[PDB]
RNA sequence: AGUAUGAAAAUGAUUAUUUUAUAAGCAAUCAUGAAUAUAUUAUAUUAUAUUAAUGAUGUACCUUUUGUAUAAUGGGUCAGCAAGUAAUUAAUAUUAGUAAAACAAUAAGUUAUAAAUAAAUAGAAUAAUAUAUAUAUAUAAAAAAAUAUAUAUUU
RNA sequence: UAGCCUUUAUAAAUAAUAAUUAUUAUAUAAUAUAUUAUAUAAAGAAUGGUACAGCAAUUAAUAUAUAUUAGGGAACUAGUUUUUUAAUAAUAUUAAAUCUCGAAAUAUUUAAUUAUAUAUAAUAAAGAGUCAGAUUAUGUGCGAUAAGGUAAAUAAUCUAAAGGGAAACAGCCCAGAUUAAGAUAUAAAGUUCCUAAUAAAUAAUAAGUGAAAUAAAUAUUAAAAU
RNA sequence: AAUAUUUAAAAUCAAAUAUAUAUAUAUUUGUUAAUAGAUAAUAUACGGAUCUUAAUAAUAAGAAUUAUUUAAUUCCGGAAUAUUAUAUUUUAAAAUAUAAAUACUGAAUAUCUAAAUAUUAUUAUUAUAAUAAUAAUAAUAUGGUAAUAGAACAUUUAAUGAUAAUAUAUAUUAGUUAUUAAUUAAUAUAUGUAUUAAUUAAAUAGAGAA
RNA sequence: GAAAGAAUUAAAUUAAUAUAAUGGUAUAACUGUGCGAUAAUUGUAACACAAACGAGUGAAACAAGUACGUAAGUAUGGCAUAAUGAACAAAUAACACUGAUUGUAAAGGUUAUUGAUAACGAAUAAAAGUUACGCUAGGGAAGGGUAAUAUAGCGAAAGAGUAGAUAUUGUAAGCUAUGUUUGCCACCUUCGACUCAACAUUUCCUCUUGGUUGUAAAAGCUAAGAAGGGUUUGACUGUUCGUCAAUUAAAAUGUUACGUGAGUUGGGUUAAAUACGAUGUGAAUCAGUAUGGUUCCUAUCUGCUGAAGGAAA
């Protein structure tokens, strides 16, 4: 299984350990997604930040083409040239 | 005395609803991590991603952090915890023995739990 | 302080359009009516330009400071003028020429071609890579410390 | 000069950052009590003495119709009835910057594994600026448990940071502006009007108490447990 | 109903969690208010208005204070619906909702929608082709004083350098190019006219700050 | 059953350590003793700790020689942490390196050694004051915070009050209020008089009222409401203050940049002259004394006093 962990706090105002704890769990920018795949090692990094950090299980991964495919928006629209 | 950072006392209602609300999401991602070890452990052990979720067993974490964030009297849940600690917090220089969990840096972020039992 | 030209700005008077005599602050931005002007595709229920109805937002600029709307410094306005340049050298980087040589080409000379020592007449594989060799300290000679040289073609 | 920053690069390069496994014990099985395996519990490999806790040794304080020592209080020719002072024992209570017999969490830190590679560390040539700092929290020294005081120790922000909230606001809560757009989910803060946005439950207040900067000892009037 | 310490969840009691299926151990939570004391000097200062509710009584108010909370608690797999918009035809009213496990506002946050630049990958078109230009997709990044590092524009001068009053230069107004700059149109003045476009080399090369 | 051994266990590092304090020490690092006096020796020192540099600290290993030990081995001073000083220039010895035409010299170099720059990373071999005659370049390296002090109230009441803590009174200690005092910090570099005053109430007088063996009357003391009106002339002094004299119902306390100098004064206090007393050798100096003594402004804005014009009536 996989945790889907978002950055949801920002770090303005983190200590620079926990900066370096989600540094490391290769989390960016507020409100970036990754998975990872489910181990203790990775488990207890996000416990040491869970204050800033969203997690939920999920079978399978998704690769960043695939959520951009799922976060694309629906064109109320379909062309035909002339 | 010069400055004026007229910051109150006491919380108001809509403090204290994104206070607890704030916990629970922490209460929230601690439980997550237990059910992804305990799921991450039966597909280990050969089992498949729904009876894993449907088994009645569940394996409890063997690590301290998890372990003692899994603990009650270590780190109570909202619900478990008490008005008082919700939203005061202890310091050894006011009267009272009590200052307002807001008046804590990084309040939103950092977490208190527990107070000294007779404090 | 040449000549000619000169719708360059600051500045003054007058005219035109528009707003303004119940409304209060860096004078501006956005939102939005209304008047006017121009328009040889305004077909219009059009476009653009000018203008303090009205609404919201908005604490001049530099310097120096931990920090300035600051009642801390400097400025009445505009035009012109006003501040990292020269030689003589050393080191580093890139490209270009030549290349175990380069620059000069009258002779010289400067880098490179061998490391080392305060210096001296010492100076790199006994049929191979440091366990060999050179220098300095010590010498029977080695060992020991520090640098440096050797695995068709010399860098 | 070191520290903090910048440009260009180097490989027999992952050496960097973060977390996990380390331990002790129980149960149930095996294997060969001793292991191995699974599950579980414990603040969980090595180092340390702060909080807390304690009065051990040291340094200080209190008490006794209990004892040792000294002057020794109506009869008296050596020996008392005693809420007689001080010291030493006994017992019971206490505290401390330079006291820790107990003892945290954070912390220092080790190998392997996992994750971070559009990422760290190290090294080579070369170029700066800085060496007046300020608040807010938490431990402290000084001051008077004063100061928008002063001196250093961990974060964070301003410095050099626009935007939302704190009425106004360098330092507080949230969040880091390449340029637009404005549909969706929002952070802190809020939803009677000024001003974007709300409907309810259970008790208390009657003092406009209070409603975005809680003023103390005390006094009065009211609430239930036996 | 009378003599009536204390202001308590330690102890007890009551609800819940984790082990336990005939019951126990461990853990978490639940123990008062009002007034007085009160306190200065331009002007009352919750930012201001103002905020406590009440039958008859109309669409229709009753904290905008304090303490716990909900958007039904609830756990670590439930419904409870004055909602508002239905009726056959029944005739004191009548069938059915959505929408409630994530009410609402809210930033220059994040996503979506488009654009620019740099880099890591994959592609397409065109003429160190293992390149160059342009374009397309996924991902990351783009605040900034002191400071460092790339790139470009305006002015003038020197080298090379056609064209020409149907042109050039300058100025004003209105348009175009992602715009410190050039360009197109109209108008005005001067000039048979560029040290011109472009590449180099150089500066008395850019002023609201003395 | 008993002797003599070997010792073991508990306790002890409080004594002792060459010397402060800390850590260590009985397995002793403490103490006694035999040799000895040797390692309180020589040439390379890796690697670490510490660290800007310069310096500092531990030290494996190779080689030469010593002392102790049966041997294993130990010893490169002291159980450890302080016990110190750069380079220049001089001086002494050794080395056999260079010897400015050659030879020797002179002189330099290498190795060892000496003297202290205590402002102790040390300017030079060598150096104190004064300016109120002073000059230039800069920085500022009454308001604001605090409430120790001052003032005021409150709680409690030990004690006075012929009697009774609470008529009055309230002595050490407790809780607060003000920001007028004396100080504290370093964000921010005129005292008095004259004239005119505005504001507060913590009320001096005037009005209403409660208490007072301690209110018979009168005069009082204490307290609650109350800011409408009112609240001084003169001698001394620069004086605010203060001592007096004479009045008054009373002669209250404060805030306003301790109100008011683009409104007046310039007596005190602020420079240039001079003298006295003290300090100093002297220049000169003094929270000393005395005589004299140079700052001005035509009102742009706000505000205010009084006039007018335009206007929407
Ligand atoms: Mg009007
Ligand atoms: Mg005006
Ligand atoms: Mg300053
Ligand atoms: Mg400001
Ligand atoms: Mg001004
Ligand atoms: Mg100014
Ligand atoms: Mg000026
Ligand atoms: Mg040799
Ligand atoms: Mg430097
Ligand atoms: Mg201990
Ligand atoms: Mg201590
Ligand atoms: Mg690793
Ligand atoms: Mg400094
Ligand atoms: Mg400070
Ligand atoms: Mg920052
Ligand atoms: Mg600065
Ligand atoms: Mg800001
Ligand atoms: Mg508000
Ligand atoms: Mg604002
Ligand atoms: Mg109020
Ligand atoms: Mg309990
Ligand atoms: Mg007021
Ligand atoms: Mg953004
Ligand atoms: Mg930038
Ligand atoms: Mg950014
Ligand atoms: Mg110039
Ligand atoms: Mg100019
Ligand atoms: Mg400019
Ligand atoms: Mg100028
Ligand atoms: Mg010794
Ligand atoms: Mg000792
Ligand atoms: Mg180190
Ligand atoms: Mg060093
Ligand atoms: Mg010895
Ligand atoms: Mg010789
Ligand atoms: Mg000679
Ligand atoms: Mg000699
Ligand atoms: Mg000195
Ligand atoms: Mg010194
Ligand atoms: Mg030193
Ligand atoms: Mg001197
Ligand atoms: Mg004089
Ligand atoms: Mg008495
Ligand atoms: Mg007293
Ligand atoms: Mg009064
Ligand atoms: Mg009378
Ligand atoms: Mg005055
Ligand atoms: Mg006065
Ligand atoms: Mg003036
Ligand atoms: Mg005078
Ligand atoms: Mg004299
Ligand atoms: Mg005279």
């Amino acid at each position: 299984v996989f945790y889907k962990v978002t950055l949801s706090r920002s770090l303005i105002g983190v200590p620079h350990t926990t900066k370096s704890i989600v540094k490391s769990l290769g989390l960016g920018k507020r409100g970036s997604i990754v998975y990872k795949k489910v181990n203790p090692a990775i488990a207890g990094s996000l416990a040491k930040v869970k204050e800033l950090v969203k997690v939920e299980v999920t079978e399978h991964e998704l690769t960043p083409s695939q959520q951009r495919e799922l976060r694309k928006s629906n064109p109320g629209f379909i062309v035909e040239k002339r | 005395g010069g400055l004026l950072w007229k910051i109150p006392w006491r919380m108001s209602t809509h403090q204290k609803t994104r206070q607890r609300e704030r916990l629970r999401n922490v209460d929230q991602v601690i439980k997550q991590l237990t059910l992804g070890l305990h799921v991450q452990r039966c597909q280990d052990k050969g089992l498949t991603y729904q009876e894993a979720m449907e088994s009645k067993k569940k394996y409890k974490p063997r690590s301290k952090s998890l372990r003692l964030l899994n603990k009650p009297s270590v780190f109570p849940k909202e619900n478990q915890m008490s008005s008082k600690d919700k939203y005061w917090t202890f310091d050894k220089k006011a009267v009272g023995y009590r200052k307002g969990i807001h008046k804590v840096p990084k309040w939103t972020k950092i977490s208190i739990r527990k107070a000294p039992k007779f404090f």
